[PDB]
């Protein structure tokens, strides 16, 4: 409970209002946040019906040992031109300095803004104190459905409620404006698969080898590799994720790779970087791909497809057996301003 | 009661044992079959019943 009062003196002035938030373990078990003291938190908000980006801020968080119990934080709220927007996502990014861990925790303002509603000369001495009492108010996250607590500390204040500026007509439906990100990436993924299915039609519904890997002679195995391509089309369409590989390729300033979990036998790991491999498409460059430990098991093994994305937004779908199909993510110039603003 | 339901109980481990590799390894689970019962082998002469 110290991290609320620390942030009001260092993150506090650099914002407009703070959202004091305490996360219970039921929220921590869902988003899988391993509570070590090494964790660096980073916060930024994604605006709507405006050019969407706010600056990134580092917020301190401490475990509260016991009346709730859990991780304690403070979220920034930004008021451009004197008011809040209701449909305006505040993104919490959790990462460790050394290891491989990146988690995105997303909050909406209407779950926070509503939850806030009820002789030598003298030098001043103002230390950080937990003397101010807390008023615990309940909330639910819209995205996960796990409850989290909100503090309200005591200090033209009691006269007015918290200003909101609701959107104006014509407006898309707020089930579609809340999930602005998951309906943008899903249509890019569904247009990525349509390039792969068009590439089979120009070749005559075939799958050509690219990687020299010997195949044991059985007719059921030749039917099994075909089943890896159709299952990967059920996955790439159904996948709509914030941290996909092509998004890192669009906001890169190097090949970007993410393996897949076919038939739900694995969870997806997204955004793996190929450091030191230049995907030029020549037969010299595929050997540098094969030195990776992932690509050897996506091809010799089974149940895992693999997607390798160039910085020119051209991507191959690597199947087990060495088969590959060139595809292309189509991102317009208006779309790249939308992606590099909110994400990168 | 209605149809017998399965409620799974996930608790934190005792603070002697709170050391694990992954984050779910601090929690160990148990299934409690609510409104059912345990039973031996039913006779084969009335298996249809």
């Amino acid at each position: 409970m110290d991290a609320h009062a620390i942030n009001e003196r260092y993150v506090g002035p650099r914002c407009h209002r703070l959202a004091h938030v305490v996360l219970p373990r039921t929220f921590l078990l869902h988003h899988a946040i391993p509570l070590e003291p090494e964790i660096i938190f980073s916060t930024y908000t994604r605006f709507s019906r405006s050019p969407g980006s706010s600056r990134r801020l580092v917020v301190c968080g401490k475990r509260v040992l016991p009346s709730p119990s859990g991780l304690a934080l403070s979220l920034p709220l930004f008021s451009h031109d004197g008011n809040f927007h209701p449909f305006d996502i505040s993104v919490l990014r959790i990462s460790c300095p050394g290891s491989n861990l990146s988690l995105t925790v997303r909050f909406l303002y209407l779950s926070l803004v509503v939850a806030m509603g009820a002789p030598p000369v003298r030098l001043s001495f103002n230390p950080v104190n937990a003397d101010v009492p807390a008023t615990w108010r309940d909330a639910t996250n819209v995205y996960s459905g796990a409850p989290y607590y909100v503090c309200v500390y005591e200090r033209e204040d009691d006269w007015l409620p918290i200003p909101l500026s609701f959107p104006e007509e014509p407006v898309p439906p707020p089930p579609s404006l809340v999930f602005m990100d998951d309906l943008f990436i899903n249509t890019k993924q569904c247009d990525f698969v349509d390039t792969l299915e068009a590439a089979c039609r120009t070749q005559g519904y075939t799958l050509r080898q690219r990687v020299p890997v010997a195949i044991p002679r059985d007719a059921e195995i030749a039917d099994a590799v075909k089943s890896h391509f159709l299952e990967a089309c059920l996955v790439l369409r159904g996948l709509a994720s914030e941290a996909s590989a092509w998004i890192r390729a669009a906001t890169s300033p190097a090949c970007w790779m993410d393996v897949l979990g076919l038939w739900e036998s694995r969870p997806h790991t997204l955004g793996l970087e190929l450091r030191g491999v230049n995907c030029g498409g020549t037969d010299g460059d595929w050997l540098e791909i094969l030195k990776q430990p992932d690509v050897q098991k996506t091809v010799s093994g089974s149940l895992v497809a693999c997607v390798i994305v160039t910085p020119a937004l051209e991507a191959w779908l690597v199947l087990p057996g060495g088969f590959a199909i060139k595809g292309r993510y189509r991102a317009s110039k208006e779309d790249l301003v939308f992606i590099r603003g909110r994400y990168g | 009661p209605f149809v017998t339901q399965a409620a799974r109980v996930i608790t934190k481990r005792d603070p002697a044992q709170s050391f694990a590799t992954h984050e779910y390894g601090k929690d160990v689970a148990q299934t409690v079959l609510v409104n059912g019962f345990g039973a031996f082998a039913v006779a084969d002469r009335s298996r249809e019943a």
